């Protein structure tokens, strides 16, 4: 199987050709081989979200993340339309950094390679064409903490229906729950 | 000139408590405010609290329960030793049977039962009863 | 209270407020406590049950016990919830 | 409150929560670094750039058009001031009122706002000192001051 | 008010305090596209601008800079944008 569109580690294709075999017939669309030929990806993933729904999650390289995020709603409408049932996100590959503790010549940490600032990031880029305008992070009485973000009500037409399927990926891939809202205008 | 945000935290909690309110709102946030919040939190003094989330530092809104009397904040923290703690004890507490005294050890954040519990001493953040 | 072998070691047990949960000690004498009847959802009669909120003297001073006897009704299906 | 005055004013900017640029906005980060570069030729200080490009391109904010602000652009490019702009603002107030002042040698007043400019200047000037903004033998000399500024 | 609830306010309420003081902060000014008659295109005046803008076509002024808000001149269609 051709898998020219998908840069690795260095080894790992995981029998997940269908991603590169479907960005291959979207070759030869319509106004897209002009954005296209040029950016791939890296990894994907068919996690179990919800009850029966599956969705996919696909990893990019950062600045081959923009230039999809400048044409994303296109390509995963049909490629929502041609793996029928299931939902397609787009995410970053982010490369955390560990803290470095008091344990050869190392350099300084960059503060977007912290866990935090990857959680907010990837937290960004899951919802991509709504945007975040707030966020609620609420302690249950239990030492247990429920994030609840709020969405741009400009975009609840678009995605209102995936936040199920962005809680269980923001679940499965950073390991905290949130919850998704559409507040009235500010 | 705000050279303490857990005491001022403290304090606006204390007199929103003694004014009969339900909920406070602590105006600048950091963790160690979150994890004080948490020890009261889990030993039933207060509710349930939420953070809101700006992109400079936080707010956070505690539901109070009418359980609290004195949550005050020792203004340097102190570096107390396991056989200083029961003289902190008496200074602080108002019996030996409820109250606690909150010290930042390098195990965490946690009350003076816990910190005994598990042979540390460390400096000490403040009290509440 | 519950000394170590268990029984209650203790004159009465005070009560306390329902809205600021607080102690209604035993010389506050602004310290009410009101019963509001139910009536059946057929017909409207009072049906010989109550409701039972007890407000301290600060709250009662403070000019709050107004809305916090109206919110109390709130929480316990009186009257409205939207009223 | 102020550093040398008794106000307690609060007026100052918020900025929104969302960082994202406008869809608007069509304007991508290389031509908005060469419109700092040219009001920058110009002459401009990033005070003044910043207001230009606000008031009547919008940009808002160049930090999340860019992705850096316009004092790093400058430096980058080479064509950053010499002197700090609130050091050199400082200085231009300080030269003002001490003309002034040696040709009005009655205004009390005039030497006491003299006495509290001079103080900022060297308490900004030790700052910049300590980040190695200003070199360590800087000095601000009233005597050869004007020369620097205006 | 004892049971005032300090994070869901009204929108009346948000928009009436200061612009700091808010739970989370957000300016009172916008942006605009200015029209001028006599032109045919537009410009992106910002709502509190403090500088004389000029169309850069027709060397006309657009808006006057005053203490608060600038002052578009005469009449000349402005529309709000993006909120």
């Amino acid at each position: 199987s051709a898998k020219i569109v998908k840069p690795n580690g260095e080894k790992p294709d995981e029998f997940e050709s269908g991603i590169s075999q479907a960005l291959l017939e979207l070759e030869m669309n319509s106004d897209l081989k002009a954005q296209l030929r040029e950016l791939n990806i890296t990894a994907a993933k068919e996690i179990e979200v919800g009850g029966g729904r599956k969705a996919i999650i696909i990893f990019v390289p950062v600045p081959q993340l923009k230039s999809f995020q400048k044409i994303q709603v296109r390509l995963v409408r049909e490629l929502e339309k041609k793996f029928s049932g299931k939902h397609v996100v787009f995410i970053a590959q982010r490369r955390i950094l560990p803290k470095p503790t008091r344990k050869k010549n190392k350099q300084k940490r960059p503060r977007s390679r912290t866990l935090t600032a990857v959680h907010d990031a990837i937290l960004e880029d899951l919802v991509f064409p709504s945007e975040i305008v707030g966020k609620r992070i609420r302690v249950k009485l239990d030492g247990s903490r429920l994030i609840k973000v709020h969405l741009d009500k400009a975009q609840q037409n678009n995605v209102e229906h995936k936040v199920e399927t962005f809680s269980g990926v923001y679940k499965k891939l950073t390991g905290k729950d949130v919850n998704f809202e559409f507040p009235e205008f500010q | 000139v705000r050279m303490n945000v857990l005491a001022d935290a403290l304090k606006s909690i204390n007199n929103a408590e003694k004014r009969g309110k339900r909920q406070v709102l602590i105006r600048p946030c950091s963790k160690v405010i979150v994890r004080f919040l948490t020890v009261m939190m889990k030993h039933g003094y207060i509710g349930e609290f939420e953070i809101i989330d700006d992109h400079r530092a936080g707010k956070i809104v505690v539901n109070l329960t009418g359980r609290l009397n004195k949550c005050g904040v020792i203004s340097p923290r102190f570096d107390v030793q396991l056989k200083d703690l029961e003289k902190w004890q008496n200074n602080l507490l108002p019996s030996r049977q409820f109250g606690f005294i909150v010290l930042t050890t390098s195990a965490g954040i946690m009350d003076h039962e816990e910190a005994r519990r598990k042979h540390t001493g460390g400096k000490i953040l403040g009290f509440f009863f | 209270m519950q000394n170590d072998a268990g029984e209650f070691v203790d004159l009465y047990v005070p009560r306390k407020c329902s809205a600021s949960n607080r102690i209604i000690g035993a010389k506050d004498h602004a310290s009410i406590q009101m019963n509001v009847a139910e009536v059946d959802k057929v017909t409207g009669r009072f049906n010989g049950q109550f409701k039972t909120y007890a407000i301290c003297g600060a709250i009662r001073r403070m000019g709050e016990s107004d809305d916090s006897i109206l919110r109390l009704a709130k929480a316990d299906g009186i009257v409205s919830k939207n009223f | 409150g102020r550093m040398h005055a008794p106000g307690k004013g609060l007026s100052q900017s918020a900025l929104p929560y969302r960082r994202s640029v406008p869809t608007w906005l069509k304007l991508t980060s290389d031509d908005v670094k060469e419109q700092i570069y040219k009001l920058a030729k110009k002459g401009l200080t990033p005070s003044q750039i910043g207001v230009i490009l606000r008031d009547s391109h919008g940009v808002a904010q160049v930090r999340f058009v860019t992705g850096n602000k316009i004092l790093r652009i400058l430096k980058s490019k080479g064509l950053a001031p010499d002197l700090p702009e609130d050091l050199y603002h400082l200085i231009k107030k300080a030269v003002a009122v001490r003309k002034h002042l040696e040709r009005n040698r009655k205004d009390k007043d005039a030497k006491f706002r003299l006495i509290l400019i001079e103080s900022r200047i060297h308490r900004l000037a030790r700052y910049y000192k300590t980040k190695r903004v200003l070199p360590p033998n800087w000095k601000y000399e009233s005597s050869t001051a004007s020369a620097l500024v205006a | 008010p004892l049971a005032k609830d300090l994070l869901h306010p009204s929108p009346e309420e948000e928009k009436r305090k200061h612009k700091k003081k808010r739970l989370v902060q957000s300016p009172n000014s916008y942006f605009m596209d200015v029209k001028c008659p006599g032109c045919y295109k537009i410009t992106t005046v910002f709502s509190h601008a403090q500088t004389v803008v000029l169309c850069v076509g027709c060397s006309t002024v657009l808006c006057q800079p005053t203490g608060g808000k600038a002052r578009l001149t005469e009449g000349c269609s402005f529309r709000r944008k993006q909120h």
